[PDB]
């Protein structure tokens, strides 16, 4: 309940988990995306 | 029993918002008319002196949905910074019983004054649709969610103010009628459109001016954004603000309670 | 952009969690 | 069974820090009414304000397994623009009560001073010795076992006394005072033992003579 | 000589105009020190108030020829934010008097008033003993013939009293003392006379017992 | 003694208690006073510059602007100090010749002493850099600057008698003061208004009056249609009367 | 104009006049 | 333009230095 979230779940819950798998998914999973530029007018 | 501090946090919050409730609206209910015609007496000149200049400014819009759209989220972010600044001075004696610590005062304050502009939005919404006027948002969730950002970011500066001013009694006025350019410089009075090019990056630091815009975008449809405003600016300014005034309000605690 | 996104990413939550823990902090203290 | 663990209280002067309380180790003792007589820029006030946990000591701890009210005083502690009514009710909402024992009190309240119409305007009608007949009754009208009593009653009647003495007589056997007060015969009357601070340290006397003595030279 | 001319005192509240004062005539007796006695919210203050001319009756006047003093009590008269010796300053410049002699008053006052170095912070940092001292020497400090003091001694040490009684017997052969009080020893230790209120009307006792007895019961 | 010695007394001790709080305990507000107007004046020259000289090129705004400033901010100043008085002063009437009028007229010679002191600074230091700071026509503009000074005297009188029931009506008026000073004329010539505005805008007669010492201080400016001396006279006067007559009426309920 | 130069000049003498009697007097008092 | 870029890194550290002692002393304190 209230008085029972030690700092141990808070900071487990509020910053590593959401850091780890953000991390993975970028560093193993994302697909990278070359973008290509044009500049041009009527 | 032992009565938990979060039974104890919301006896003492109740307890305050009962307390300022009839401090706020008058011992009489005579100013919950005053705050019910305070909008429409704003619109009313507003129109009279801007209409042509709004229908010249952009069609498809009507003045009185654009004015009501940007008016009463700038009356809850102005009510809150002043209830929030006053609400730790207000009860200076009634620090005094163990339980009402500073900050409960503020947050029902807060509590208060947000369920009063939500009553007030809603029947100002409903007058508007009983005229004909377009009432009901395109996309009401975004919307919720700018407005819940707006209304963290004015509580947060609210208490900063309230934590910080309380030494200094003069300060509060530097900060009552700062609130007035904002007023001017938000693009609530006038749409943004109209604008001169080079004043655009210097008036885009107010972040109240992008959750302005960032709302209107979520009533009315094929609304226009001017470029560069966005919603992260706005969120990482009020949370960071939030963690500032936390903090702020954890190393001077027990000075505020010197009654 | 990986690594940017990765320490915003990392400055929000670190910003949330004192946010959250602060505020705990302030409900706990009401004692009798 | 309340106690003083290393207490340090000062104050943010301009000319550096007015340390109104050093290291104290005292110990209060039980089951009797204790009367705090200090002298005038002493730490009596302060010392009442820490044992109500109004102020957290700056670098102490008071440990207090016991129900302790809160100082009476003779200024303050009431909210402004309100009736006294009003703020019984304000005060019986802080500690969560029920409404049938919040009107109860209300009227106990309301009974205990013999206060006429003034019962309903603001405290600023009030005058400056009925505000402690409003502050005695809504202390004594909540159940504690140490009452914080800080020169309240030097502004009232010898009727306001009588009043007092019979609701405490009404209350013995089951709660105690700790009194702070200039006027000695009602430490005489009121108190079994003397705590007299002194330099800000606080010395306790098991007889009421010897401290008073002291307290006179 | 101070005497009543059908006087009455009445405060604005919603229910009405309350009357402390109702066509009030009396005549205080002279070369006495007088004891004004009561209960709680009966005059007093109101009457202390007329008298020093804090405000003026609102059908009726108070005729005097003798220089009184300002109603010293528990609170007012002083400036929050301000050290107590410019406090002293300002009331010698307020009755224009010379720089030398202004000094003296002030140096007169602080050797009074045994505070330290909070002789020279703000008044609003005082405890309520050391702010009635400083106001007790403020008015004993300036040459008049009956002084008003509004029970603005209960918050004194032994020290205070014993010295506020040798420097009022220093100058009993002219002054006098109009004092209002609950406590009673002082009141019979310092008062000749006694003029009770009850509830519109002030009687004299010439014998202070008889009006300390009617006033008690 | 006489009643106007003890008048003088009374008023020249409020005024040595009053200048330390107005000024500082280290007089710090000394270095914000004279930081006052150049705040105000430097963001101007950044904002409206090629603006006023496109609308008038005769004058320049260094001193344009000073002409209109530091008489509307010593207006703002008399009309704000002399309404938070009584209050700050309420522990003090407790010795039967410190009456509420005195408090507000102490505080009056000391924020027009201020503001002389101000006007003077900065006439010498526009002068020092070349600029054009001689009046023209200095006896109008004198008694232009003394018909302002007793309205705004009057206004703050005013205020502050009305306020004492309702604390809460005093805010908002302080926050009035903020459209006047963009109303007034003060940072842009008025001459740009459309003509259909400006009739609305004649019946405030601090316009009048910083047109009119604008008038008296340039060579050749030139007055609108409408802008005259005896609308604001009249009006300085009338509301001086009604503020008195009122302070005679409430002069026991303040003390 | 002399004349009107004249009273222009004795409004401004007893202006900084009366404003130097107001400081002169206020150092005289504080500096005891 | 060494000499001006200094200035500015004195800035940003001097800043730095100030946020890092803030947030120690809030640590320390809890
Ligand atoms: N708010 C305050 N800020 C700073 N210092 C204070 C404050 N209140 C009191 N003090 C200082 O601490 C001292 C504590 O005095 P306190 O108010 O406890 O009264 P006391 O001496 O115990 O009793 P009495 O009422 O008889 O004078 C004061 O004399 C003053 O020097
Ligand atoms: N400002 C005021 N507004 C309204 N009523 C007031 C005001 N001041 C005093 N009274 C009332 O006037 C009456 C006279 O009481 P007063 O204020 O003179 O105190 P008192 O009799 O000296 O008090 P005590 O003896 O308890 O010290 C009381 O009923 C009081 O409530
Ligand atoms: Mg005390
Ligand atoms: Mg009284």
């Amino acid at each position: 309940l209230v008085s029972r979230l030690t700092a141990k779940r808070l900071q487990w819950a509020l910053v590593y988990l959401p850091m780890l798998v953000a991390t993975v998914y970028f560093l193993v999973f994302s697909a990278d995306r070359y973008v290509s530029e044009s500049v041009i007018t009527v | 029993v032992k009565r938990s501090p979060w039974q104890i946090q919301q006896a003492v919050l109740f307890a305050l918002f009962l307390r300022e409730l009839k401090t706020r609206l008058g011992g009489r209910w005579l100013g919950v008319f005053w705050v019910l015609l305070e909008p429409v007496a704003h619109i009313a000149v507003m129109t009279t002196l801007f209409s042509l200049a709004h229908r010249a400014a952009m069609p498809s819009i009507e003045y009185p949905v654009f004015l009501i759209t940007g008016l009463i989220p700038f009356f809850m972010f102005r009510g809150l910074v002043t209830r929030l600044m006053e609400a730790i001075d207000s009860n200076r004696g009634l620090f005094a019983y163990r339980q009402v610590k500073p900050i409960d005062t503020v947050i029902a304050r807060a509590m208060l004054e947000i369920s009063l502009q939500s009553i007030v939005y809603l029947i100002a919404l409903g007058t508007l649709g009983w005229l004909g006027f377009h009432f009901l948002p395109v996309r009401a969730l975004e919307l919720a969610g700018v407005s819940a950002v707006l209304i963290m970011l004015g509580a947060s500066l609210g208490l900063f103010f309230a934590v910080v001013t309380n030494e200094i009694p003069q300060a509060r006025a530097i900060v009552r009628i700062s609130l007035l350019p904002l007023y001017f410089v938000s693009g609530v009075i006038f749409p943004v459109h109209t604008i001169p090019p080079q004043y655009l990056p210097l008036l885009q630091l107010n972040p109240v001016l992008h959750l302005i815009e960032l709302s209107r975008a979520s009533f009315f449809p094929q609304y226009r954004v001017l470029q560069g405003i966005n919603l992260a600016y706005p969120a990482g300014f009020a949370l960071l603000s939030l963690f500032l005034a936390l903090m702020l309000y954890r190393l001077r605690r027990h000075q505020l309670a010197s009654v | 952009r990986r690594w940017y996104n990765l320490a915003t990413l990392l400055v929000v939550c670190c910003l949330i969690y004192g946010v959250v823990s602060l505020v705990v902090a302030t409900i706990r203290d009401h004692q009798d | 069974m309340i106690e003083l663990r290393n207490l340090t209280k000062w104050y943010p002067t301009p000319h550096g820090r007015r340390y109104v309380f050093r290291n104290l180790n005292f110990r209060f003792p039980d089951d009797v009414s204790i009367g705090l007589i200090g002298r005038n820029g002493a730490g009596k006030s302060t010392l009442m304000r820490l044992l109500g946990g109004i102020e957290a000591p700056n670098e102490g701890e008071v440990v207090t397994d016991v129900s302790i009210s809160w100082p009476v005083g003779l200024s303050g502690g009431f909210q402004g623009s309100l009736t006294a009514r009003e703020n019984v009710k304000f005060v019986c909402r802080i500690y969560g009560t029920s409404h049938e024992d919040m009107l109860r009190k209300v009227r106990f309240v309301e009974e205990f001073a013999e206060i006429g119409e003034h019962f309903d305007l603001p405290m600023k009608t009030y005058s400056s010795g009925m505000r402690s007949r409003v502050a005695f009754g809504l202390s004594m009208a909540f159940d504690f076992d140490y009452y914080l009593i800080d020169q309240a009653m030097a502004v009232g009647d010898a009727q306001f006394r009588a009043k007092s003495r019979a609701v405490f007589d009404s209350r013995v056997g089951q709660a105690n005072m700790i009194l702070v007060s200039h006027n000695m015969n009602d430490i005489k009357e009121y108190c079994d033992v003397v705590v007299l601070v002194d330099q800000g340290q606080a010395t306790l006397y098991e007889d009421v003579e010897a401290g008073i003595a002291a307290y006179q030279g």
